[PDB]
């Protein structure tokens, strides 16, 4: 109406409704696992394309050759977060050359978003980011909302449905550890089909890769580089 | 520049400073304060050059005038000091000052703190200083023992300032001490319009 | 010092009154009209319990020289408080 | 141009100077007033360049009536102090005025000598210029312990006779200022003891060297 | 008759009927015969009304 | 709340300009006129203060017309309140423009200049435009004898004869038919210029304390900027009577 | 961290040469302290209310009689916050003319200045204009000066106005009587007299607060001889 | 008093009424009847004492900030009243202008230019609807250097005046006629009896009374210009004496 | 508590007519749904304990977090919109840190709870920010000036405290910290205290099972916040479940 517009008007339980719109325009957005070993990070992102005859976008966006980061929501909020994000790491890198953890960066980017819930008359965000990232540690990954809240796991998944991805994420918690690169992507295929319906399962091209790491720089995989992480599947685990 | 001394009971301080402010070569006011309003609670011994300590000793008073309210009265005394050592930092060389800064905070006991012209802070026993300090030092320093007890700092610490007037070019006529506790800063004059010398040589 | 709020204050000096008439004669007299005049302030339940201690200083007066003092007391009472109180106490 | 003394009789301040405003080292005036009335109870002698003395003096002048007005209560002399402190401090050198601030103040009676940098020091008799000297060696003859308001104008006409005598700039008139918690004089002549005059005789010439051939009157 | 312009800060034309009705009511407890000037003076005290000038609002 | 108001300040309204912009006139039309005549050797500025009082004292004496400089006069036409802050900004640029140039100061360039600034208001910054319509007068080598008229719109006009303030429609016409295109001389312009202020008031009786006149006549090698006292305003109010007869005669 | 809120116009003009929030202003001062100035002659002479209506009152210094330099003092009608800003803003103002000139703003010069923040309150959005209007003394020419400074910015120029509680009345009843010609004792007796007629209740001297302006400067006077002129005069 | 009508955006905006006054302001008067908090206030030639009650929610407390009366300055002290939450704000607000005092005139301040002060900064909210004023009151005590104790009491809005004795809190004009008859009777100031009289007054008004632990009194003495708070024992003195004072 | 979704919250400078805008009654009202965070000072530190919401098993400490170190001697324990929180946790982290520069020595709690409440009272202020929508409670050991907790709301008070509790049942815990006596505890026994009270006043409506992560700044960690040490650990988590039974 007018009084679900202002960002200076609550719900009895103390919600501000933008936040609340907010948190669901990620879950409209495509669904994106982000897993963690002791080695390695891996995104898998679902993709999406306009037209046959068109290659799809990368949801993979490149920041630095240790850390990566993927989206699921809107491009264009994404894109400014994405210019935020790659500031504050290559700060980093040049000013105390360490290769920034996870951990300090999200909760920056916390501060950022919380911004415009409190401004009037100025939308929150909505995109969701899994940020990747590899520093002397190990491996995490963190996501970020478009509030402040921010999730250390070992393996999350956000979008539609994502509580049952979470499900297998679970069951081999554990493993995700012990398991190499290769693996890591294949169980992360596994929960993504959990989120979209079981009519259906992945194909090559709407998969894109992203792989991080120190005993590897970055790569992203497209629509047909995909191929030799995505073998190795089961069809719809319920 | 007049020599500035904080010398150590266990509880309160006591400081001893000589008198001459100075107009270059001329001594241009010898009826001066050697500890003038640096706060309301608060005491530093100044000397050295007007200016050296002025800056400071202001800027002291505007964040200890915050410190102290908000706390509840008595400021702290590693928090003044390093105020000083900001002023310093800038003028790194260019100020010859040094301030000795004496109190009793919240903290806990009796502390003692040279605030250097360097920038540096530190917490120690006694020291004496200004430029001329390396021309006291011995006369410090055999007064200065373990827990140096009060009615013994009042004569070492008057005797080391009538040291400093006699022997000073940058000494002057009146000793004025200083002593520090916790209801307010106390000065006292001991003379020496009236003959005291530090015994002529042949 | 304050009125303590009506009620307060009020309990106590209304139990002390109830005893001080019944007990003695003479000296009774001239503790009853001071702890009589302390009850006086409430507009409350107090003014039931004073006029029963006023018919104890008339009598008690009577046989003193206090008597046309007795008198302008009660008469100025009945006026004042026409009261919540019986019959057997008002005739 | 401006050599200052002051004396203490056991109150506030006499401030005493010789008269004549100087442009340069070539005098613009013989004798005119040079210590100065801020707005209406403090009063400042000056040193050194005259210049930089008049300026501070000037916005201190301003900050002192806002506190004198709302308080009716006297005018604060360690509020003067304070704006002179700052602005000298900040380049650590700008311009020297060398300043006798003299008020008595709301509670203690208090006197301050500004130098050419920063200062937060109180003393209660101060002598500037170069010639501070000459202007103490009156008053440490003259006064010893205690000396009453008459006396401390004795010593302070002593005080600008010496100044006149040590440097020729100085001239003329002694010019006395009394200073208080509500009396401020300012009088010119205190003591007339010399001064500078026109001539008796008078030669000039006319039109023997004099040349001329238009004339018109705009407005 | 001074007094009673005295007391209240604020009072208005038809604020008179009502402190004379606030009067009468203590005084009928009293059980009078007249009206003091004891009465009228208490009943100014309450309802007396906000000292509106010097917070903000008419000034 | 704010974003459930209107007063389409900042905002384009149905019409295709803004509200604040139209009122501003209103209340220039309630408000003391002022007129600028065109003279052969001057130009001279009159008009209606905005006291309507019987008592001034004259503290400043100018309440309407300020001299902003010695080469250059203003009249105000609107309400007091903006003018003061104008006043101030016109004291700065008639004298800042002087320094450089050493030439008097162009009535047609002061008048561009400063309309800017009425407009910047209006279009941004979220501020209402001045209430306040600025007559100026003034000389410069390159047109002659100048009088322009300055509006809360940054609308500028190069006239001979014009007033704004008060019935201004008629105010205009009466300066027209009165006084055509370089016909008439300075002290005989000073009386025209009271006859109209008598017809045109917010309220009646044109005296001394309700007038003031200033004009700009070129003195020997300066040009002179006066506002007159009211002594000899009077003279002119006398003229005035005088001057009833002869335009229509 | 950062603040919005207002900051479109506010004020709509109205056709009456003033606007509408302006206007309402005005009666704010009107519902303000009852003050009174008329110029004497021989010096200009302020009185004001000094209650608050409390009626506890011990000023000796807490004065709304304010000198703001050697010959200029501001007694006010309105609002007290409004009225300190001025207050200090008249200080600067006044020396900001002492540094330049070394004599403070004539009375016509204090009001320009004044008059143009006034007027900035009410263009500009998320701001009110004062609620102020200022008697303002003043000798400067060789003659005492009073001009009256309304709440808009508006000047309209008075040998006598009266502020307060019946404003508008107060100003007629001056403008017939409006003396001259005074002697400094029958500057405050006149005064006093026409304080009498806009202030209504007790005036005995911590009521009502009187200043005079005159050749020696202006000072504010002591609550002992304000009582003296009170009593002396019908 | 008045709601206002509007005519600009006058209804969410502190600008202009009919009535003259400022509804943040008015709002702001609301905001101390929120806190519960009220101060009797009483000025003397021995002593200023400002005496207000002190907020328990639980046992568990460090008095620090629980507390109302404020250090302003070495010299004068201060209470606010009202909501506790306003009052920190300004108090914060204050002591930055305090110290910046510090800076300029170099010592202790009067009491008539710390009120001033405050005033002006206050009229930078009053002004605004930008940053709503802050809806406290403060009463400043202490000793004007020359003229003796002052008790000054600003509002919400910043206006400031001398008074005999003030009040301020859920309700000024009670408490300050309550006061007044209190000040009639002027009795002879001495430390123990401008103390009482101020207690006295701020129990009778709220008829509820209390014991000198749930009072805070803050008194500048000519004996110690320092401001200083009594303390659990020596406002106990007062109220011994007070209960024999008829 | 008064505030209406219509009128009077519809700018975040508008001032509600009651004294108390409604947008901090509504920051206060998240507060009140959210779990119970409780800090309890003792006599040589002061031991916080906050509950770390678990949804899943694939949580580490990072998720759902509630201790805060403003200093690294200062603690922050919050309750209520972790969003606004957070991002208070931020730049109240900066203003710890520039303090420190400055000043130069482990930072007097007395100080901080003014000028955190004063900035918490600027954001209801101003029309850019709308208020907190957490109380957070502040809690040190340093040697300056010994063991310190304050709570701020997010009204704007600050008050001082031995030890308070916020959650779903603020009055319940409060005088259950009354009835024992900390001055006989020394921060070693307090431990055990704070554990249980998290158990039993927190009501699971919207848990599922919460895992206690406690921290210390005490004897044992020398005058900075660190986690708690094991063997107090230990300690305080047999004593919770024992309350329980």
């Amino acid at each position: 109406n007018q009084y679900d517009n202002d960002v200076t008007v609550w719900s009895p339980q103390g919600r501000i409704h933008q936040i609340e719109y907010a948190m669901e325009a990620v879950k409209q957005g495509s669904a994106t696992v982000g897993l963690k070993s002791k080695t390695h990070a891996v995104l898998v992102a679902l993709k999406r394309a306009q037209s046959e005859l068109a290659a799809h976008q990368k949801k993979i966006l490149h920041v630095d050759n240790h850390i990566g980061i993927s989206i699921a929501g809107l491009t264009a909020d994404a894109r400014l977060l994405c210019n935020f994000m790659r500031q504050e790491c290559l700060d980093s890198r040049f000013v105390f050359d360490r290769p920034l953890p996870v951990s300090r960066l999200v909760s920056l980017i916390g501060s950022k978003t919380q911004i415009p819930t409190q401004r009037y008359g100025r939308r929150p965000y909505g995109v969701g980011l899994l940020i990747a990232g590899y520093d002397d540690m190990g491996p995490h990954v963190f996501q970020t909302c478009p509030s402040a809240n921010y999730f250390d796991c070992r393996a999350m998944s956000i979008g539609a449905r994502s509580q049952s991805a979470r499900t297998y994420l679970e069951r081999h918690m554990s493993e995700f550890m012990q398991c190499n690169l290769d693996e890591l992507v294949k169980h992360g295929l596994r929960a993504l089909r959990e989120t979209l319906p079981a009519e259906q399962d992945l194909t090559t091209k709407n998969v894109s890769i992203g792989i991080v790491g120190k005993d590897l720089e970055f790569t992203i995989y497209d629509d047909d580089d995909v191929s030799p992480f995505l073998d190795g599947l089961e069809e719809r685990p319920q | 520049t007049t020599i500035m001394a904080v010398q150590f009971d266990g509880g309160v301080v006591l400081g001893a400073d000589s008198r001459t402010t100075t107009g270059s070569y001329i001594a241009n006011r010898v009826t001066d304060k050697l500890t003038p309003i640096h706060d309301h609670i608060f005491c530093c011994r100044s000397g050295s050059a007007a200016d050296t300590q002025a800056v400071a000793d202001a800027v002291t008073y505007q964040l200890g005038f915050h410190s102290i309210e908000l706390n509840e009265p008595p400021l702290v005394h590693t928090a003044a000091s390093l105020f000083k050592e900001m002023c310093y930092r800038y003028r790194e060389d260019l100020m010859a000052g040094i301030i000795i800064a004496g109190w009793d905070p919240q903290e806990g006991g009796q502390v003692y703190s040279v605030p250097m012209g360097g920038m540096m802070v530190r917490q120690s026993f006694a020291i004496g200083g200004s430029g001329s300090s390396y021309i006291y030092g011995y006369v410090d320093a055999t007064y200065r023992e373990g827990m140096t007890k009060d009615e013994c700092l009042q004569f070492t610490a008057n005797a080391l300032a009538l040291a400093m007037e006699r022997d000073g070019s940058s000494g002057g006529v009146i000793r004025l001490a200083a002593i520090q506790q916790s209801g307010v800063e106390r000065q006292v004059l001991l003379g020496d319009q009236i003959p005291k010398v530090t015994i002529s040589t042949l | 010092r304050r009125s303590q709020l009506k009620q307060a204050v009020a309990k106590m000096v209304q139990q002390c009154c109830t005893y001080v008439e019944e007990i003695t004669d003479l000296p009774v007299k001239l503790r009853l009209i001071d702890t009589l005049r302390m009850v006086t302030e409430g507009k409350i339940y107090v003014e039931i319990e004073r006029a029963r201690l006023t018919k104890t200083l008339a009598t008690i007066k009577e046989q003193n020289g206090d008597v046309k003092e007795a008198a302008s007391i009660l008469q100025e009472l009945q006026v004042e408080t026409y009261g919540s109180m019986e019959k057997k106490e008002r005739v | 141009t401006t050599i200052a003394g002051v004396v203490y009789k056991d109150g506030i301040v006499l401030g005493a100077d010789t008269r004549a405003t100087e442009g340069m080292v070539v005098a613009d005036k013989n004798c005119s007033k040079i210590h100065f009335i801020s707005p209406n109870i403090y009063c400042c002698g000056a040193g050194t360049a005259a210049d930089t003395d008049m300026t501070t003096q000037l916005i201190s002048s301003n900050l002192e009536l806002h506190s004198l007005t709302t308080g009716r209560l006297p005018r604060v002399v360690t509020a003067n102090r304070m704006l002179k402190q700052m602005l000298f401090r900040y380049q650590g050198y700008i311009g020297a005025a060398l300043v006798l601030g003299g008020v008595d103040v709301t509670g203690p009676h208090l006197y301050s000598i500004y130098p050419h940098g920063s200062t937060d020091k109180l003393p209660y008799v101060t002598m500037g210029s170069g010639s501070l000297a000459a202007m103490a060696v009156f008053e440490d003859k003259f006064r010893p312990d205690m000396e009453e308001e008459e006396a401390k104008k004795l010593v302070s006409e002593a005080i600008a006779a010496g100044i006149f005598n040590d440097l020729g700039s100085g001239s003329n008139i002694d010019l006395c200022v009394i200073s208080k918690s509500k009396l401020d004089f300012l009088r010119p002549y205190s003591v007339p003891n010399k001064k500078g005059t026109r001539f008796g005789r008078y030669r000039c010439e006319k039109g023997t060297t004099a040349v001329l051939t238009e004339k018109v009157t705009p407005l | 008759l001074e007094d009673y312009v005295a007391r209240p800060d604020k009072i208005s034309g038809a604020d008179i009927n009502s402190i004379c009705q606030e009067s009468g009511m203590l005084a009928v407890r009293e059980n009078r015969y007249i009206v003091l000037a004891k009465d009228f003076e208490k009943a100014y005290k309450t309802v007396i009304k906000k000292d509106e000038q010097e917070h903000e609002f008419y000034k | 709340m704010s974003r459930r108001y209107d007063s389409r300040t900042t905002i384009f309204s149905p019409e295709g300009r803004l509200y604040q912009v139209e009122y501003a006139m209103e209340a220039i039309g309630h408000a003391g006129t002022c007129l600028g005549i065109l003279a052969n050797d001057g130009v001279l500025l009159a008009a209606e203060r905005r006291n309507i009082h019987k008592l001034l004292d004259e503290v400043f004496f100018s309440e309407k017309i300020y001299k902003l400089n010695e080469d250059m006069a203003c009249s105000v036409a609107g309400i007091t309140s903006d003018a003061n802050v104008l006043t101030n900004e016109l004291r700065l640029i008639a004298q800042r423009y002087l320094l450089q140039y050493q030439e008097p100061i162009p009535c047609e360039q002061l008048v561009t200049a400063l309309c800017d600034i009425k407009q910047a208001y209006t279009q941004f910054g979220g501020k209402r435009p001045f209430g306040v319509s600025l007559l100026y007068i003034g000389w410069d080598k390159h047109y002659g004898f100048q009088l322009y008229q300055s509006d809360p719109s940054g609308n500028y006009g190069g006239w001979k004869a014009t007033c704004i303030g008060n019935n201004s429609a008629a105010a205009v016409s009466m300066l027209k038919q009165d006084y055509k295109e370089g016909e008439m001389t300075l002290k005989s312009a000073l009386a025209l210029a009271v006859k109209v202020l008598n017809k045109t008031m917010d309220v009646s009786k044109l005296s001394a304390e309700k007038v003031e006149i200033a004009t700009l006549t070129r003195e020997n090698g300066k040009t002179v900027i006066r506002v007159l006292k009211q002594k000899e305003v009077e003279q002119l109010i006398k003229k005035h009577e005088e001057e009833e007869a002869k335009a229509e005669r | 961290m950062a603040e919005r809120g207002y900051s479109f116009s506010l004020t709509t003009f109205s056709p009456s040469g003033k606007l509408v929030q302006i206007e309402y202003a005005l009666a704010a001062v009107a519902g303000g302290a009852p003050s009174v100035g008329i110029k004497a002659a021989n010096g200009v002479v302020l009185a004001t209310e000094k209650k608050q209506k409390s009626i506890l009152y011990d000023e000796r210094s807490v004065h709304k009689v304010e000198p703001i330099t050697k010959h200029i003092g501001l007694v006010y009608s309105g609002m007290g916050p409004d009225y300190r800003v001025l207050v200090h803003r008249a200080r600067k103002l006044a020396q900001q003319y002492y540094l330049v000139y070394q004599e403070p703003i004539p009375t016509a010069q204090l009001v320009q200045r004044v008059a143009s923040v006034m007027q900035e309150y009410t263009q500009s959005g998320g701001v009110r204009p004062f609620g102020v209007s200022l008697l303002i003394c003043g000798w400067n020419e060789g003659r005492p000066y009073l001009f009256q400074s309304d709440p808009s910015g508006a000047y309209f120029a008075w040998k006598a106005t009266a502020m307060g509680k019946n404003y508008v009345n107060g100003k007629t009843f001056l403008e017939k009587r409006y003396n001259e010609d005074l002697e400094l004792e029958d500057a405050i007796h006149t005064a006093i007299l026409t304080l009498k007629e806009s202030f209504e209740g007790q005036m005995t001297e911590d009521n009502i607060e009187v200043g005079i302006c005159n050749e020696a400067g202006f000072r504010r006077l002591t609550p002992t001889e304000v009582r003296d002129y009170l009593a002396a005069i019908a | 008093m008045s709601r206002g009508s509007s005519a600009g955006f006058d209804r969410h905006i502190t600008i202009f009424s009919p009535e003259g006054r400022l509804y943040q302001v008015e709002y702001a008067f609301k905001a101390i009847n929120q806190g519960g908090l009220t101060s009797v206030a009483v000025r003397g030639k021995d002593c200023a004492v400002i005496v207000t009650q002190k907020k328990v929610p639980d046992k568990l407390l460090d008095s620090s900030t629980v507390t109302h009366l404020f250090k302003i300055t070495e010299n004068i002290g201060c209470v606010m009243t009202g909501m506790t939450a306003d009052s920190r704000s300004q108090v914060q607000r204050a002591r930055y202008e305090a110290a910046n005092w510090k800076y300029k005139y170099g010592y202790e301040i009067p009491v008539d230019m710390l009120c001033k002060r405050i005033a002006d900064i206050s009229q930078v909210y009053t002004q605004n609807a930008e940053m709503r004023p802050l809806g406290c009151c403060m009463i400043l005590i202490g000793i004007d250097e020359e003229q003796g104790p002052q008790v000054y009491k600003c509002d919400p809005a910043g206006y400031y005046c001398g008074f005999k004795a003030t009040a301020a809190g859920v309700k000024q004009t009670e408490s300050t006629s309550f006061l007044e008859k209190k000040v009639k009777k002027k009795f002879d100031w001495t430390f123990e009896q401008t103390v009482e009289t101020a207690i006295t007054c701020l129990s009778t008004v709220l008829s509820i009374d209390f014991k000198p632990s749930e009072i805070e009194v803050g008194v500048v003495t000519v004996e110690n210009p320092k401001f200083r708070i009594l303390t659990e024992a020596e406002i106990d003195a007062h109220l011994v004496a007070l209960a024999e004072r008829d | 508590m008064s505030s209406i979704g219509t009128g009077y919250d519809l700018s975040a400078s508008t001032f509600s007519p009651d004294g108390r805008v409604f947008q901090v009654e509504y920051a206060m009202k998240a507060v009140e749904n959210s779990s119970t965070a409780i800090g309890i000072r003792c006599k040589d530190g002061v031991v916080f304990g906050v509950e770390k919401l678990v949804l899943s098993k694939l949580y580490e400490e990072g998720s759902n977090k509630r201790l805060f170190n403003v200093d690294r001697h200062v603690g922050m324990a919050v309750a209520g919109l972790l969003a606004d929180a957070r991002s208070l946790a931020d730049i109240a982290r900066e203003e710890a840190s520039n303090f420190r520069s400055n000043f130069g020595y482990n930072i007097p709690l007395k100080h901080l709870a003014d000028r955190v409440a004063m900035y918490v009272h600027a954001y209801t202020l101003y029309s850019a920010v709308r208020p907190f929508g957490c109380s957070f409670m502040l809690g040190s050991y340093s040697v300056n000036d010994g063991a310190q907790l304050y709570m701020i709301d997010p009204s704007g008070v600050s008050y001082g405290y031995w030890g308070c509790a916020i959650g779903k049942a603020r009055q319940a815990a409060k005088t259950e910290i009354e009835k024992l006596q900390m001055k006989e505890m020394t921060c070693r026994d307090v431990v055990k205290e704070v554990a249980k009270i998290i158990y039993i006043v927190h009501d699971e409506v919207k848990d599922k099972a919460f895992e206690l992560e406690l921290s210390w700044v005490g004897e044992l960690t020398k005058g900075r916040h660190e986690i708690v040490p094991k063997d107090v650990r230990e300690e305080a988590e047999k004593y919770a479940k024992e309350s329980l039974k």
